[PDB]
């Protein structure tokens, strides 16, 4: 029943998470990224809430919390490696060193950073589903909560590439110090087995918590205890019977994300010697996609 | 495998593989042409009574 | 007297199909929808069925019995879905394809996508090449139907055949050769409730 | 049988005092389909299971008859809610339905996006 | 009549016309309905 | 320096086999199902349907280079060879050639190609048009000198991969140092400029047209020698 | 070079590429090895010579000649009068060009 909480929640929710999402991405130290992803995530939960579905925010805060948790304990074993480095310049060819971080992080942050198939593009999609359109500065509203949902996938690329698989930009030391050859034993381990169980059990205790959840409210039959609130939304309408004009436009947010994600992936901007064959790849791939998508749609 | 819903919404629905029941084989001859020709009506008479049922339901809820 | 169901099905049938049968389809798409519709089926809204009287029910073997059953089962199903619960509508339902056949599908297409990207890149087209392609999207296509057939051959089939033993102990032989022939009133089948349902 | 999308099997409306024995989450309790959630929800209460099957399962296995009519509710409450079944009409064929106007109020405003130019 | 009025005032005009689009194609339907059956009995 | 024998139970090589599949180290052993062990062993591949199938049905030797000296077929009848792309050529003529397969494949099988086409505006512009467009647009794919004409023959790929040739006045050739370019075309040289020579490009001053020459290109040395290119 | 189901005996090997003095030409798909009409400016707006050099006004004198000629040969092989007018237009407007750029 509040007329500043209906004008104020959606547009401070999506500046925020514009503004979260983007300095994320252009960010170079993990525990910053992390920060600033934090607060694109709470902008998203803000708006989230304006659109008034509370199991569609609930969801989101449980996704959004594990995985930023798994996310935060694997940056914080790289930089302990790193010797409390947290900038990834310093950081390089650290996927050996840390199997298990690398890893870890991979599934962490592709749940975490909204992306397709994975656990964590439901919420985003619900937060879509539900957002209202009756706001005067929708447009801006609009514009922003896209930025910031593509502002994911840079993010999670820098950060998971510059860490683990990027050329060895760190100190000699870091490297030497743990490449000697005297360490190699069945004990050898540059983190602890029980950080490693700690994360992994988390891992698994999040899966199957928000699996719960999914379930609990996302299903056909609605099993969720009461909210004790006697504000309905419609929001479930497009999550049980979309129509077209919606189902084609989440495509658009789809396809940008698509383009994002091969934009980071075969964009070169250093010399090597593999330009020439990425770009053969690249054409290859396109091709490719082409003729499968021919044969699975029509010649099957 | 189990959620295709980003599959539909991002590159449309692909062709199905072919699922059918082998049923209708066990009559033969014109038996089992009327009968099809029966069940076909009934298939294209049951789709038009669920689209005309869901567009005059509108005022079930008092 | 009062107007006939099934042509004023018929007819809003024509009327309303472009609401409630109609899709997007890209040029080829259309072409092809064009090109079925062409050589389609049509809806015959009545059917004569004074001409074939009936056969003798003393002249089957008791084992075409038990197929014209199943097919009298399929048949009470089709006009009214309440008649048969869960599990027997899952046994006369076909049997749902599985990850092995969804795989084999999209493993076919990868490698006819991989072949004709091949084809493309090295400009490796011609009648030798083209025959190939041909010849191994027809063995695909063959062979997508094969796991549809051997589950409705072996695991549908034995449930059916003791899913209408079962019916026929219950009703009778006569029972479901009366719905067998075509003759049979669809109304009453509609109206008709089955025995073996606690509903 | 026969009866309304909104009506269970055994057509019985069930009271407040029944609704709040059988307490309904406001989400349900707000739409036209109490009548037919309450049965399948005394059925899962009478015969419970883990989430993995309710997910797992497309029939929801033993309460697969009061299922099918709270499918039914729920269906035509979530497409009367978002007006779907016009939309999609005018989505496959504005030209048709401004001729014959299915709903005039949604026609005069609808505009379908350019780039879906089918 | 200030504050959250003008929401409410909104969201009860569209839910107005929702339900209006609703009872119009419910219109349509039985229009629907009658012309196809005087065609036929028109036969 | 190790020790790990000095313990009966400390991990072996034969405990780290298993990280092959994720780290590089020469072969030790073959295993039963590995492709080299797999076709010497089952005896159908050592029929000669399947040698001759092996010995014609793939590509053949002779595309295969045989020297590191290379004269390609002249262009004119008096006309010398300079330049030559090898690699870039070919890629850059196989990426142009799917506007002839995807474009027209696109409008006859995508639903929306309005939505197909609008997708791809932005995306020409940004990260594909300086990517590998202009890239491929001024990229030499072979160089020769007609000295009759006292002219240069540059070849380069167009749309749908089509190849064409034009001609410059040796007199209108300048070198362009990449300082005076490099803040111009920043975008251009940052995500696309990689595959070509940076402080060999060369422009024609009546046409305003530049020259890009592929790193991994074969130059002649006589062509380079003659005294109309010196 | 790549081929499936192929036999590639016409393909020109590698190693007469290798080899020197093959006697290999090369004929690609829009080609223009003659500069030809690079030059053939029909209005300037100053003196030719101050824009073009010998060379480009000896290219254009000598196409322009070639014309001409090859419109002489016309009217000689051609009889109506009629449609001989315009193969006179042509020859004259060639022969003033030709006239412009020997002079220059
Ligand atoms: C091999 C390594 C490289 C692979 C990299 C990835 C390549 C991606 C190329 C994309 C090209 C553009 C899209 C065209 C294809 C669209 C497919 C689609 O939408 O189907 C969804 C479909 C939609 O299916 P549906 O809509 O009929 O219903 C699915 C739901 N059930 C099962 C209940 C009916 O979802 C799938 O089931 C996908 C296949 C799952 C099983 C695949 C087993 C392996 C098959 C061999 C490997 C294939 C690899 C290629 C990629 C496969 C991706 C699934
Ligand atoms: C030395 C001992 C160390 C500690 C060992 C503890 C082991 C714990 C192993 C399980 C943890 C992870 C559970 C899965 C993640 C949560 C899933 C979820 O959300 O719940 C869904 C489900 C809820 O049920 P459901 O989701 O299947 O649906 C129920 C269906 N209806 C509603 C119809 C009834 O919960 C679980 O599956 C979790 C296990 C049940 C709860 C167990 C609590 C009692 C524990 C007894 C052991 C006590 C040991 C004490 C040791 C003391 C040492 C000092
Ligand atoms: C508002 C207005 C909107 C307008 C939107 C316009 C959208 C449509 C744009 C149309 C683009 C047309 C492109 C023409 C391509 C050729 C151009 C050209 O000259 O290149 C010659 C090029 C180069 O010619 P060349 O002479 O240099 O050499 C010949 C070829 N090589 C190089 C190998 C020796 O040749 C080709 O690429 C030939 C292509 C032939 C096949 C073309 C059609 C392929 C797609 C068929 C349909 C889709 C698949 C269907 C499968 C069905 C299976 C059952
Ligand atoms: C009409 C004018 C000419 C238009 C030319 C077409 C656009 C330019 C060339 C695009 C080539 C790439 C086609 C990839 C097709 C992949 C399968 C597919 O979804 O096709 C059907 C769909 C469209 O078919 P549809 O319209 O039937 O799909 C239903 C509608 N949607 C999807 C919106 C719900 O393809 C696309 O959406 C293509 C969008 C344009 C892409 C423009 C270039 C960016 C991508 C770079 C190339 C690599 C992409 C790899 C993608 C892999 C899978 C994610
Ligand atoms: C005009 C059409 C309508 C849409 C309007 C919007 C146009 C697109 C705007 C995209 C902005 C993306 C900003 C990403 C910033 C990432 C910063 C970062 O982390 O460092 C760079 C990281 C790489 O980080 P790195 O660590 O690997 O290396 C960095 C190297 N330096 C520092 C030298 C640059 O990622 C990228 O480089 C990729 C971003 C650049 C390419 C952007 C391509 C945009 C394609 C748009 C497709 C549109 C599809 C159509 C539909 C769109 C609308 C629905
Ligand atoms: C009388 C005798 C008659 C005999 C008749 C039968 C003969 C045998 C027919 C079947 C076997 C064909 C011959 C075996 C080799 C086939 C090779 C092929 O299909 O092309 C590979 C091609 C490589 O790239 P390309 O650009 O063509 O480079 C040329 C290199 N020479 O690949 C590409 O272009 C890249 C495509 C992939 C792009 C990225 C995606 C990666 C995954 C692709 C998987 C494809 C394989 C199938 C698996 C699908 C599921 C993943
Ligand atoms: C409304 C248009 C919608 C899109 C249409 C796409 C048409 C594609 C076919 C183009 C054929 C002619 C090409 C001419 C090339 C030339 O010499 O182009 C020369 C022109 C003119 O020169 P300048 O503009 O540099 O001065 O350059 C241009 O930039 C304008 C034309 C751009 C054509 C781009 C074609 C590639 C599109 C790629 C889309 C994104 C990637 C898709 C997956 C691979």
């Amino acid at each position: 029943l509040s007329k500043y909480a209906y004008f104020i929640l959606p547009l401070i929710g999506s500046v925020t998470a514009f503004y979260g999402g983007l300095v994320s991405a252009f960010q170079s130290d993990t525990k910053k990224t992390l920060a600033y992803s934090t607060i694109s995530h709470c902008g998203f939960l803000m708006v989230s809430y304006s659109t008034g579905v509370l199991e569609f925010v609930i969801l989101y805060l449980y996704v959004h919390g594990f995985f930023k948790a798994a996310t935060f304990l694997c940056v914080g074993n790289v930089n302990r490696f790193n010797r409390n480095i947290q900038d990834f310049k310093r950081m390089g060819g650290f996927y050996k060193y840390l199997p298990f971080e690398c890893l870890a992080s991979f599934v962490c942050m592709i749940n975490l950073s909204g992306l397709p198939l994975t656990l964590g593009f439901y919420i985003k999609h619900l937060l879509f589903i539900g957002l209202v359109e009756s706001y005067t500065l929708y447009p801006l509203i609009f514009s922003s909560l896209i930025l910031g949902a593509i502002a994911g996938v840079f993010y999670s690329y820098r950060l998971f590439y510059s860490i683990f698989f990027d050329t060895k930009k760190g100190k000699k030391a870091i490297y030497l110090q743990a490449s000697r050859i005297i360490l190699n034993s069945k004990f050898y381990s540059n983190t602890s087995l029980a950080s490693n169980l700690s994360i992994t059990f988390l891992v698994l205790i999040s899966y199957t918590v928000i699996l719960y959840l999914y379930c609990t409210t996302l299903n056909n039959y609605y099993s969720l205890s009461d909210l004790k609130s006697i504000y309905i939304n419609n929001a479930y309408s497009y999550f049980y019977k979309p129509d077209y004009n919606f189902l084609n436009a989440v495509s658009i947010l789809n396809w940008f994300v698509i383009i994002l994600l091969i934009s980071v992936i075969y964009l070169n901007w250093r010399w090597s010697y593999y330009y020439t064959k990425s770009i053969d790849s690249l054409s290859k791939f396109i091709l490719f996609s082409f003729f499968f998508f021919i044969f699975s749609k029509y010649i099957l | 495998y189990l959620e295709p819903s980003y599959f539909h919404e991002t590159f449309g629905h692909m062709s199905q593989p072919p699922k059918y029941d082998l049923i209708d084989s066990n009559i033969n001859g014109v038996e089992k042409k009327l009968n099809k020709q029966i069940l076909h009506r009934e298939h294209n008479e049951h789709k038009l009574d669920g689209f005309v049922s869901m567009f005059k339901g509108s005022d079930v809820a008092k | 007297s009062n107007v006939d169901q099934h042509e004023l099905k018929a007819e809003m049938i024509k009327e309303l199909s472009h609401y409630y049968d109609h899709h997007d389809l890209s040029l080829f798409g259309k072409v092809q929808h064009f090109v079925e519709h062409l050589l389609e089926e049509k809806h015959h809204a009545k059917i004569n069925t004074s001409n074939f009287d009936q056969k003798k029910l003393e002249n089957f073997s008791e084992s075409k019995q038990i197929s014209r059953t199943v097919f009298a089962l399929k048949k009470i199903k089709t006009f009214n879905h309440d008649f048969f619960t869960s599990e027997e509508e899952m046994i006369l339902e076909p049997l749902p394809l599985g990850i092995l056949t969804y795989g084999l599908k999209y493993a076919f297409a990868g490698v006819d996508a991989a072949l004709l990207t091949y084809f493309w890149r090295n400009w490796n087209f011609n009648v030798r090449t083209i025959g190939l392609l041909g010849g191994l999207v027809g063995i695909q296509m063959a062979t997508l139907h094969i796991p549809n057939l051997v589950n409705e051959v072996v695991i549908q089939t034995p449930r059916r055949r003791a899913l209408a033993k079962k019916y026929i102990s219950a009703y009778g032989p006569q029972f479901f050769h009366d719905i067998v022939n075509p003759k049979y009133d669809i109304e009453h089948l509609r109206h008709l409730q089955n025995k073996l349902n606690p509903y | 049988g026969h009866g309304a999308w909104n009506e269970n099997q055994q057509h019985y409306k069930y009271s407040k005092e029944e609704i709040e024995a059988y307490q309904v989450p406001m989400r349900i309790k707000a739409g036209p389909c109490v009548d037919t959630y309450i049965p399948l929800k005394k059925c899962f209460q009478e015969n419970p299971t883990s989430f993995a099957a309710k997910m797992l399962d497309g029939r929801k296995g033993k309460c697969a008859k009061e299922f099918k009519y709270y499918n039914t509710c729920l269906n035509h409450w979530q497409t009367y809610e978002n007006n779907s079944h016009v939309t999609n009409a005018y989505w496959a064929d504005t030209s048709k339905a401004n001729a014959d106007g299915i709903s005039n109020t949604y026609g005069g405003s609808f505009r379908k996006g350019l780039a879906w130019l089918n | 009549k200030n504050g959250i009025r003008d929401v409410i005032d909104s969201l009860n005009a569209d839910a107005g016309k929702r339900k209006l689009i609703n009872l119009e194609a419910k219109n349509f339907i039985e229009r629907v309905e009658k012309e196809c059956e005087q065609r036929i009995l028109k036969k | 320096g190790d020790i790990r024998h000095k313990f009966s139970n400390e991990i072996t090589d034969d405990d780290y086999d298993y990280q092959r599949a994720m780290h590089v180290k020469p072969p030790k052993e073959e295993s039963l199902f590995q492709l080299t062990n797999i076709l010497s062993s089952v005896p159908v591949f050592k029929t000669r349907f399947f040698l001759d199938f092996i010995a014609r049905n793939l590509d053949t030797n002779s595309a295969v280079s045989t020297s590191d000296f290379v004269a390609p077929p002249r262009v004119h009848e008096n006309s010398f060879f300079v330049y030559h792309s090898r690699e870039l050529g070919n890629v850059i003529r196989k990426y142009r050639s799917l506007e002839s397969i995807v474009l027209p494949g696109a409008l006859l099988t995508f639903t929306y190609p309005l939505f197909a086409a609008f997708v791809a505006i932005p995306s020409y512009y940004f990260m594909f048009n300086a990517k590998i467009y202009e890239m491929s647009r001024r990229f030499v794919v072979r160089m020769d000198v007609l000295p009759h004409l006292e002219m240069i023959s540059v070849q380069r790929i167009g749309a749908f991969g089509i190849l064409y040739t034009k001609l410059h006045r040796i007199q209108d050739l300048e070198y362009v140092p990449f300082d005076q370019v490099k803040e111009q075309e920043n975008y251009l040289w940052a995500i696309g400029g990689h595959g070509v020579d940076n402080q060999l490009i060369f422009k024609d001053r009546s046409t305003g047209e530049f020259f890009y020459f592929e790193r991994q290109g074969v130059w002649d040395a006589k062509g380079l020698n003659h005294p109309l290119l010196n | 070079m790549s081929g499936l189901l192929r036999n590639f005996e016409k393909l020109v090997c590698q190693s007469q590429l290798s080899k020197a003095g093959h006697k290999l030409l090369l004929r690609s798909p829009n080609s223009t090895l003659h500069p030809t009409a690079f030059y053939y400016k029909r209005n300037s707006s100053q003196r030719l010579a101050n824009e073009m050099d010998v060379f480009q006004l000896g290219l254009a004198a000598a196409a322009l000649t070639r014309q001409a000629n090859n419109y002489a040969q016309l009217l000689d092989q051609v009889d109506k009068e009629a449609v001989r007018e315009e193969v006179q237009e042509r020859i004259t407007q060639n022969h003033s060009d030709l006239n412009v750029y020997f002079g220059e």
